[PDB]
Formats: structure tokens, sequence, C-alpha cells
RNA sequence: AGGAUAGUGGCCUACCAUGGUUUCAACGGGUAACGGGGAAUAAGGGUUCGAUUCCGGAGAGGGAGCCUGAGAAACGGCUACCACAUCCAAGGAAGGCAGCAGGCGCGCAAAUUACCCAAUCCUAAUUCAGGGAGGUAGUGACAAUAAAUAACGAUACAGGGCCCAUUCGGGUCUUGUAAUUGGAAUGAGUACAAUGUAAAUACCUUAACGAGGAACAAUUGGAGGGCAAGUCUGGUGCCAGCAGCCGCGGUAAUUCCAGCUCCAAUAGCGUAUAUUAAAGUUGUUGCAGUUAAAAAGCUCGUAGUUGAACUUUGGGCCCGGUUGGCC
């Protein structure tokens, strides 16, 4: 509508950013970046609604602009940049590793990670092409392009980025049986070891999952990242592992741990 | 008969002053009425009072003299300053009072209008 | 009463990360005196009408009441 | 089968002579062809405000023997002369020629009211004096 | 039926009647003890039974 | 502008106004209650309408459904801990066959008076609206509280509000004033 | 095929072909029609509404044209015309509040020319500047939630429980009419202070004050039937009037005007209009068509709707899962 929109109205805010309907009338607008509009979380988000270090959005500038604050290596002062998927935000002071990590029910959780961990991440790939001078390039999730890579690295694909070169240390091949985290859609948190692929020439691909407690739905192709192989997670895996179990057995453990 | 509330507390005010003392640090005030005959130029004293100070200037009469012989009544220069209301000025008369304040340097006036004919003596 | 409360390091970290107005409420520092709102938009509103410094203005304001 | 069709791909003779049956109703024959715009003096609304062009004698009908002490009232926003009642005992005294009104309705959506003949609307206000707190002298007509 | 009509007894019964004044009465209970009064003159002390119970029977 | 708040009316009304087997039956829940209004027990009716609508939904699905079971569970569960429901009644057939005298039984108006501390019915509205009995150290005073079963036992005075401890009053005390200084010195 | 454009395209221009839509309702007209998420009603099926807190579109008096720039045919940008309209020493200059207030006018119909960025979030060479976005307060019976206008004793004569009842029965399980009275418990309000807030107001707190009826006094409708509550008293006398409907009014009007009593709802209630339920009086679910409104005079007849039966039915074994039975 004649140009780019610079605000964002409340309650078209995504649903996995947690805003209240009270406090406010406008929503934090993150700014172009690594990922899109509704798959990112800002940095005004995850401090005061998530760790409820600040209190108003004045006082998030306190701690973003002075020193200590970086955003996968480099510093990002940045009120409202987005932050996504397999973003690691590193904080000099506390000592504290933060890896963004969607829940079991589907939304950004606090996932605290070591020192070693934090020094590398995982990256889909989107498309492999041949730049300027017939030099090949991989396109992350990200963004980021990476010159040189294997040429067995394919689409749909995963790399381990060590987020102090562009260099890539290790690829996983896109097969089945797999632990594949699924980012996007009402099964957005679940794993489970892709049984099959049904081909579908002609577009959006559907991918059978059947995790470790036998539970069999679908997922498409854009919501397809492998994160290892059979077994062994290549990242800490989140509080509850991705589960997501009835709503007549979640009240179980809410009851019989806490409430008894 | 019950219509509306009536008391007698008298409600003071928050600044509150002395009524003897303001008296004679006030301005003298007066309330002239001006009568007449019907043809006694009483309403041209009244265009020339409120000409000299700062009411009227050079700018706002000859734009009138204009009119006073557009009209047909060109001898009235003064008198029309005062009354400015439809028939008073292809007549002559007026046909209802007007109040105009007047400030000078010293003192304060205030000067009415009243007609002269017999049938506008309840409007005089 | 269930309220709220931040307890500081030090006295001179305080000053830089408290807002303006609690430090008013406390004494630690004086509140300034600055004109109304609406003031202050009718004093942009005249710069805004005057192009330069102003005081090359005021010569042609000097020069008119003569002649 | 009753008269009418019972096909499973017969949607649409079941969604014509629907339409074709519509206009018996009255109240949607009222509603589509601006019948409470166009005619019928109120443009839609609930209330109007009119003036009072003289008073009216109007005798009632059988076999009742009365007289409703009715006005005539011109609008504002249309100019019609529609006749008025005054829903009280002797408010009509309280009320004078060349005045500002309030008016409302019977209850009945036109279609006057029976024993009033020719009579559609009632007074509510005149000149904003609620002419039921004066018929219980609450508060006092103004002067003008 | 006819237009012209007598127009000069707009209100004559009303302007005829003995105004009188209300009496004194003690004040009623108003809301929740209102319904306490209430009641009472219901099921705690019938006032008849002519075969069916009266509210506001007359002086005979 | 920010999210509209929303907000739900708590009461209904009869489609028969004029009723005189209906005004009798009701004029005897507020005579045995000391509630002042219908409304007020028309907000029951409402509220009693909403769990007949949780309830017959569920009937007509077949057993073993974890919307059944889940739902059902948290009707029967909400009805007991308000004490409501009884222990051996968690059938949910049995919340149909729910009358309005169950529900206004466990408000804190006639809690006062089969506890003992009222020495009526509606002296117990007097002492819920004057700042008197609190349910734990949080003072309510409004008679629509829909006291537990586990909150029973904790009604009692509260450290302000006398005859509840070390305080004799405001009326008193200016009865005790006049009393000695007119007397004494 | 060319031109144009960021790009596809009869988008535009040459040449050539004569097609394209339509009873499955084209085209034209009307809309007191922005569309949608949704709202009211509430067995089900439905009917009605959606200017408006979110999304998308359009517009800045009416149309048209263009500059700057990544993004504008932008109007708190410009130019021209038309319709309005402002200053003038009449030579000329300037203007678009369907932005926040506010004024006129139209109206049945709708608020302050207030305070501040302190939250919310956005823009800039960006922590610290700015924001009539937004927040706060005033106005506010649009709606919605919570519920003050009293509670408890004693006494006086009466009655209904009962132990013992031996001719004066008062005692305690006790309901009430009492124009003698008694101490209590309060809030509405006012008000130190604190808290709230950018600074205040209000709420939630809390010293000192604050019910004995002349109160800090609850109204709005109604009392023939529908429809709950009078055959009481006075006035009126087919008059005045009440009445959504049937109907009342000429001597004692159970519905008129009033008093008294009573009923319904209750800080709310009545009226008017629109709409929904009631309406199985729009009927797909679910109407009616001999005589109450209603099968064409009759047959042929396409579009539409509907359409006979029939082409793998049985039999015999081997593995578990899902509930429930015995434990
Ligand atoms: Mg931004
Ligand atoms: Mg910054
Ligand atoms: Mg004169
Ligand atoms: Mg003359
Ligand atoms: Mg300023
Ligand atoms: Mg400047
Ligand atoms: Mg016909
Ligand atoms: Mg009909
Ligand atoms: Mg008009
Ligand atoms: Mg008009
Ligand atoms: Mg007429
Ligand atoms: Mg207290
Ligand atoms: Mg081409
Ligand atoms: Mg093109
Ligand atoms: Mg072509
Ligand atoms: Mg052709
Ligand atoms: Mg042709
Ligand atoms: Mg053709
Ligand atoms: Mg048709
Ligand atoms: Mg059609
Ligand atoms: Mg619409
Ligand atoms: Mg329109
Ligand atoms: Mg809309
Ligand atoms: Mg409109
Ligand atoms: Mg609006
Ligand atoms: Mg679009
Ligand atoms: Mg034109
Ligand atoms: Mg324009
Ligand atoms: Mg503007
Ligand atoms: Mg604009
Ligand atoms: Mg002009
Ligand atoms: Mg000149
Ligand atoms: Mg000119
Ligand atoms: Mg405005
Ligand atoms: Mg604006
Ligand atoms: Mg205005
Ligand atoms: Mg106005
Ligand atoms: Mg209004
Ligand atoms: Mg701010
Ligand atoms: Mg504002
Ligand atoms: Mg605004
Ligand atoms: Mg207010
Ligand atoms: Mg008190
Ligand atoms: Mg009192
Ligand atoms: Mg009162
Ligand atoms: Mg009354
Ligand atoms: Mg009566
Ligand atoms: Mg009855
Ligand atoms: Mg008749
Ligand atoms: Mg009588
Ligand atoms: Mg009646
Ligand atoms: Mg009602
Ligand atoms: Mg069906
Ligand atoms: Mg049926
Ligand atoms: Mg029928
Ligand atoms: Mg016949
Ligand atoms: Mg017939
Ligand atoms: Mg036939
Ligand atoms: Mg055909
Ligand atoms: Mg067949
Ligand atoms: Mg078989």
């Amino acid at each position: 509508a004649r140009g780019p929109k610079k605000h964002l109205k409340r309650l078209a805010a995504p649903h996995h950013w947690l805003l209240d309907k009270l406090s406010g009338c406008y929503a934090p607008r993150p700014s172009a970046g690594p990922h899109k509009l509704r798959e990112s979380l800002p940095l005004i988000v995850f401090l005061r609604n998530r760790l409820k270090y600040a209190l108003n959005g004045r006082e998030v500038k306190a701690i973003l602009m002075q020193r200590h604050v970086k955003v996968d290596g480099k510093v990002r002062t940045d009120t409202t940049y987005p932050a996504g998927f397999m973003d690691v935000i590193t904080l000099d002071a506390t000592n504290e590793n933060f890896r963004l990590v969607y829940d079991v029910k589907g939304r950004f959780a606090v996932h605290r990670i070591t020192d070693e961990e934090a020094s590398y991440k995982l990256g889909k790939v989107k498309k492999v092409q041949l730049g300027k001078k017939g030099v090949p390039y991989v396109v992350t999730h990200d963004g980021r392009t990476i010159r040189y890579p294997d040429p067995n690295i394919k689409v749909n694909d995963t790399v381990k980025i060590d987020l102090a070169s562009g260099k890539i240390t290790d690829f996983i091949k896109f097969d089945a049986g797999k632990l594949v985290y699924v980012t996007g859609g009402r099964n957005l948190g679940r794993i489970g070891t892709i049984v099959h692929k049904e081909r579908h020439d002609g577009g959006f691909d559907l991918v059978h999952i059947k995790d470790s407690l036998d539970n069999t739905f679908v997922t498409r192709l854009n919501n397809v990242f492998v994160i290892g192989e059979q077994g062994k997670p290549y990242i800490s895996l989140p509080k509850g592992k991705g589960i997501k179990l009835s709503i007549a057995e979640e009240r179980d453990r809410r009851r019989a741990q806490q409430g008894l | 008969v019950q219509r509306y509330y009536k008391t007698t507390v008298p409600t003071k005010p928050k600044k509150p002053h002395d009524i003897s003392a303001f008296v004679k640090s006030a301005l003298p005030h007066l309330s002239f009425v001006v009568l007449g005959h019907v043809d006694a130029g009483k309403s041209t004293l009244m265009g020339r009072l409120l000409y000299d100070l700062n009411i009227v200037n050079q700018s706002q009469l000859r734009k009138l003299q204009r009119e006073s012989e557009t009209m047909g009544k060109s001898s009235f220069k003064f008198a029309w300053i005062m009354d400015q209301t439809n028939e008073e000025r292809e007549r002559g008369v007026t046909v209802s009072i007007c109040t105009s304040h007047f400030s000078t340097h010293r003192a304060n006036f205030t000067i009415v209008d009243a007609p002269g004919h017999r049938d506008f003596v309840p409007n005089a | 009463s269930v309220g709220f409360g931040l307890v500081y390091n030090s006295v001179a970290e305080a000053k830089k990360f408290e807002p303006t107005y609690r430090l008013v409420r406390y004494g630690l520092a004086e509140k300034v005196e600055k004109a109304s709102r609406q003031q202050r938009k009718q004093k942009k509103n005249r710069d805004k009408k005057i192009f330069g410094t102003g005081k090359r203005l005021a010569k042609k304001v000097a020069r008119r009441n003569a002649d | 089968g009753k008269g009418k069709p019972r096909g499973l791909n017969s949607a649409r003779k079941l969604r014509v002579h629907r339409r074709n049956n519509r206009w018996a109703e009255n109240n949607y024959k009222k509603r589509l062809l601006g019948t409470a715009f166009k005619s019928s003096p109120f443009g839609g609304s609930s209330h109007a405000k009119g003036i009072v062009l003289e008073k009216l004698g109007i005798e009632s009908k059988q076999p009742n023997s009365a007289i409703r002490k009715c006005v005539r009232v011109q609008l504002i926003k249309n100019g019609k002369k529609v006749t008025a009642f005054v829903p009280n005992d002797g408010c009509l005294n309280f009320v004078d020629e060349n005045d500002e009104v309030l008016l409302a309705g019977f209850g009945r959506k036109g279609k006057a009211k029976g024993d009033i003949p020719g009579v559609r609307f009632k007074v509510v206000k005149v000149s904003g004096v609620s002419l039921l707190a004066l018929w219980k002298e609450k508060k006092e007509k103004p002067r003008s | 039926a006819k237009v012209h009509g007598s127009l000069a007894r707009a209100g004559k019964v009303k302007s005829q009647t003995p105004k009188v004044e209300k009496t004194e009465k003690p004040k009623k209970p108003k809301g929740r003890a209102y319904k306490r009064l209430l009641y009472t003159r219901r099921f705690v002390n019938v006032t008849l039974v002519n075969g069916k119970r009266r509210m506001n029977p007359g002086p005979s | 502008p920010r999210a509209p708040r929303t907000y739900s009316k708590t009461y209904s009304t009869p489609k028969r106004p004029y009723e005189s087997s209906r005004l009798d039956a009701e004029l005897k829940l507020a005579g045995e209650f000391g509630l002042k209004n219908k409304k007020e027990i028309y907000r029951i009716s409402f509220q009693l309408s909403k769990i007949r609508r949780a309830a017959r939904d569920l009937l007509t699905r077949d057993e073993k459904d974890p919307k059944r079971l889940f739902e059902g569970n948290a009707l029967i569960r909400r009805l007991v801990r308000v004490g409501v429901l009884s222990e051996d009644k968690k059938k949910l057939d049995y919340v149909l066959a729910l009358k309005v005298e169950d529900f206004l039984e466990r408000r804190l108006q006639t809690q006062v008076y089969k506890l003992g501390l009222a020495k009526s019915v509606h002296h117990a509205r007097v002492l819920i609206t004057q700042r008197h009995i609190a349910v734990g150290k949080q003072i309510v005073n409004i008679p629509s509280f829909m006291v537990r079963l586990d909150s029973e036992k904790h009604i009692d005075f509260a450290p302000t509000s006398p005859f509840g401890g070390a305080r004799p009053g405001r009326v008193a005390r200016r009865n005790a004033a006049r009393k000695a200084e007119a007397s004494g010195e």
C-alpha cells in the first residue's frame, strides 16, 4: 500500500512471541535480516518477555548498545534485530550461551548451551548455483552464502558453520533415517527419523515421520531440517525432546509430580 | 412547588480582596444616556465622540462616506458608525438602542443610544 | 503490599541505568524546569519561519522603524 | 414428493423459487424497495423534529365519540405535513403553534392506531421540555 | 372523522379534581430488606384462606 | 487502538415474565438465602445452563474419547472442588440433575449461617459487606464468594474489623468517650 | 510483428482473421453495498448485521497532470481548471482539519481549543532528539461486572411447641403485630499522611470526623382479560381522557383524573424504530393448494430435474493390536 510499512500492530504479531493483549498498542516489528517476519524473534522480545532481564523497551537499549552482547560472533547492536532458528546468542557477561530452538508446543525456548556447543551452528541449504567466474555457492536458511562447498552437498542438506570463518566442517546428506526437527506448521517442534518420502513432481513434497513413540505424521519439505543421523543428536535437545503427547496425559505429569 | 434548589450559604472565593480599598484605586466610571428631540443631532455626537481616541480611524469612515452618497443620505457623515442596522440608514433614525463601551486615559464611560420618536419611547 | 525493588553494586552506576524521574523522587538528580510542551511546539514553528541565525533579520527591523 | 423437487443436483431450483416467493411477506417487501426510505415520512428513523402548523379537532371513530386533540406537524428534513397526537390529559394547552417538536411512533409500524383516524405518530417533546414531565409538573416550559 | 373540532377542554378534568396531599407514611425498606418484608406476607403469616389466598383484599 | 477488552453478561431472563408458579418459587430462594434481587437468582441459572451445555455435548459422544474424558473430568473436578458435587456423584450424569439449591448453598452468605457465626441469614449479609470475617488472610466483602471445600474450615474473624481482636471500634469509641468525660474528668 | 513498460499481456499501434459472452440468467438497472476475520439471535437447520479497536483495498472539495526518490499520479508535494474561500494601503499574495481538539451547518443522534512521552512502538548521520502515533485525565446511565439504602436484642399485651400439667400456669424450641425503647456494626462522603502517577486525580490503605428518621429519604411502570396485583374512597359523566389487542366513559366506570392499598423489575425502568426468536405465517430439514388465499382449458415439448435389473459372492487357515471379561 503505496510503500513499505514500518509499524506492526498488536494481534498481528505471531503467536510464538507471546505478546499480551494489554500493556501497549504496537508490537515490535523486526528489521530486515537473516530470517523472515513470522519465523524470527526480535532481541527486545528475547530479553524482557523471555529472560525478564529488562523491564521497559527503552531499558533494552542499555543492554544491547553498550558492550558484551553478540549474536553469532558479531555484536549486532540493534533493538529489533530478527533472531530466528539456530541463532546462537552469546552473552559475554554471566558466561551464558543461548540457543534459539522451538518448544515441544512450538515456541522459542530459553535453551542454555555450553561454551563448546556455541562455537558452531547448523544451516539448511536452500539451493546451489554457480556465481561469478564459475564459483559454486550454497545458500543457507539464514542468508549466509558459502563459497566453494563440497559438490556432494545438494538441495535440502545441512552444513556446520564454524562461526569464525565461512568454511563447512560437517555436512549431513538428506536420507531416510535422519533426525528431522520440524520447523513450521502444526507439528512445530517434533523429531522422528523419516521412513520414506513421496516424490510429487510438481511441488509441495510430503515427508512421512514416524518417531520413537510410533506416531505417524506428515510434514512438507519446507519444514524438514535434519540435525544428525539415526540417533546421536548433533545439538543439545531442549526439555521434552519434542514428543507432543496428548492433553489427557499432559495433566498426568503436572499433578503427580508437582501437584501431588 | 419544587423546581430547583436554593441555599443561603455564601461561598467565599480563594482570593478575597477589600471592597473599600479597590473603589479608590478603580477608574471613574459613568453611564450616561443621550436623550433629546427627533431632529437634535444626538447620534451625530455619538459618531464623533467614538471617533477620536482608538475606536474608528480613517480606514473605516471613508468607506462609510462612499455608502453615504450611494444611499442618498450624504449628510450623515457621522451617526452611522454607532448604528449598523437595515431600515435605519435609508430612513435616518434608529429603531433600537445599542450599548457601546468607551475607554479613555483616566476614566471609564458607557454611552447608550436613545430614539427620539414618540412611538419608540418604550425602546427609550 | 507487593512491590518491586532494585539494588545496584555502587551509586555511580545507579545514575546511568535508572530513569530520570526516579532520581527526582529520591533527590539524586535535580529536576530541570523546562517550558510547557505546547509552548515548545510554538517556539519551534517560529524558528522554522526564520532562515539562518536571525540577527541578520533584526538589522532589517531597525531600518524599517526609522524610515 | 409434496410438490417440491428433491433432486441431488437441484439446489438452483430451490433457491430461485424461494426468491419468487419472498415477495409475499410484508417485512421483505418494505426493506428492499425503500418504502421506509421513500414514503412513510420518517426516513428510516425512530424520531424526528417538526413545526406545528395548526391544531386539529379529529373526531374519534365509531363506536366511540371523542375528540383526540391532534396537531398538524410539518417536518424539517422532508417538509411533509404529518398529523400528530398528544398522548396526555391536556398537554394541548402546553403546546402552541410554530414550535420545534419531537415525534415518535405508535408501535404498529405505520398502520394508524384505531379510534384515531389518519394519525400514525405521536408527540414526545416540544422544544426539549419532555411533555411527560410537564404532565407530572417536574419542570417549566421556556418562554421562547 | 371530521377535521374542525372543539379545543376548549384540553385537560379540564385534571384541573377540577381536589388536589390532596400525600399522607406522611413511615419509610418502606429498600432492596434486600424489602424482600424480607415481602417474604413474611406470603408464607410466614397468611392473611386469609378463602379457598385461594388473596394479596390485596377489600374491606367487607 | 489496543485489543478489545471482551465482556459477556452473566445473567439471563425467562420467556414468561409473569408466572404464578415461578415467582412464588423464586421468592422462596430469596427468603431462605437473603438475596436482594431476582438478577442474582437469574445469574445462577445462567451459570447452571453453561454446565448442562458442557454435559449434554459430551453424553452424545462415544466413550474412551480424549475430548470427552479430558473436558468431562475437568467439569466434574471443578464442581467437587467448590463443594457442589459430592464425592459419590462423579458419574457425570448427576450434574444434569443438579439444581439451583446446591449452588446457593455453597455461597458465603449461607455458609456463615450454617457454621454459626451469624444469628440469621440476613445478619450474615451485614457481616459480609462491613469488612468482617475473612476467608484466610484475605478479607472478602462480597456475598458471591464461591467457597471451596478446602476453604470452608478457614473461615474466621479478621485481625482487624472488631469483635475480631484488640480493637474497640469507631462508634464504640465516642460512646466510651462521652461516658468517661461526663462522669469523670 | 513492432512500440511502450521494471516485466507478461490488444497495454498500444500497423496488417489480417470474425470472433467473444448468454435462461447453468450474459449485458443493463438498483444498492440508504468497502470486502473479510466476525456480530446479534441462541434444539437443529437458519435468518439478519458487519461505517468502526485486526487484515486487504480506496480517498484526502471535485477530476486531471507531473517533479524528487528504491518505493507517490503523494495533496500536513507542486502546477492548471471548476466549485468554495482568506488578506490587501485593490499592486498582489495565500489556502485545502474524511489528522488531534474546537466552531458553524445538518440533524432523532455522539466529548476537552487539557497533561505528557513516562510506558507502547516507530523515524533520524539514531541510548540521551522528536512523535495530537500512543498513553493519562476531564465529559460520559453506549454497553458489561460487583452490589449500600440496614442488622440484632429486651419489654408490653395475643397466638401457635412442649416437660410437668396440683384452680391464678411462665419457661425457652420459639413465629408476628407492636406510632415505649436499648446498646452495637458501618460505608457513601470529608480528610492528616502514605501509596498510585512523568507530575496529579481516582482506586486499594489508613489517624481525626461521619444514621436515629426533617435521614446520607429508590425510582420506573402497572392493578378488566391477555399478564402478577382492588369490584376500596373522591371527582368527572360517550365530555375529558385511557387504550400495542379485545375494549372502557350517561350515577355505585374492577381499566379516566387523584388518595390509599398492592404487584412486577430494581440503580434501574418505560417508550419509538430496525432486526431476531416466537413463525411449521417462507416450510431443504418442515407448509398449504376439493370447499378457508392457491394446480395453467388441454396436449406436445427442450434447457432443468430424475431414471429398471446386471459384470467377485462365498469358503478354508495363519499372525498380532484394540476394549471388556476371570483372576
Ligand atoms: Mg526497526
Ligand atoms: Mg540502537
Ligand atoms: Mg439617534
Ligand atoms: Mg429624515
Ligand atoms: Mg518538546
Ligand atoms: Mg531550524
Ligand atoms: Mg399475486
Ligand atoms: Mg405474512
Ligand atoms: Mg432531507
Ligand atoms: Mg435538512
Ligand atoms: Mg396533515
Ligand atoms: Mg475497617
Ligand atoms: Mg508482443
Ligand atoms: Mg510489457
Ligand atoms: Mg498481439
Ligand atoms: Mg478469426
Ligand atoms: Mg463482428
Ligand atoms: Mg456468437
Ligand atoms: Mg430467474
Ligand atoms: Mg439467478
Ligand atoms: Mg456488507
Ligand atoms: Mg456507499
Ligand atoms: Mg467492515
Ligand atoms: Mg455510510
Ligand atoms: Mg468512527
Ligand atoms: Mg494486495
Ligand atoms: Mg465537474
Ligand atoms: Mg491528489
Ligand atoms: Mg489536512
Ligand atoms: Mg498524508
Ligand atoms: Mg470571496
Ligand atoms: Mg497601494
Ligand atoms: Mg486579482
Ligand atoms: Mg476534528
Ligand atoms: Mg496525524
Ligand atoms: Mg464539535
Ligand atoms: Mg456543534
Ligand atoms: Mg448518544
Ligand atoms: Mg515514550
Ligand atoms: Mg492525543
Ligand atoms: Mg491520535
Ligand atoms: Mg465521569
Ligand atoms: Mg461511623
Ligand atoms: Mg438513619
Ligand atoms: Mg438515599
Ligand atoms: Mg407509583
Ligand atoms: Mg387508579
Ligand atoms: Mg391476576
Ligand atoms: Mg373494533
Ligand atoms: Mg369509582
Ligand atoms: Mg389494561
Ligand atoms: Mg426488563
Ligand atoms: Mg437435510
Ligand atoms: Mg421437526
Ligand atoms: Mg400456511
Ligand atoms: Mg368461495
Ligand atoms: Mg378458493
Ligand atoms: Mg387442473
Ligand atoms: Mg443448452
Ligand atoms: Mg440403478
Ligand atoms: Mg471375501
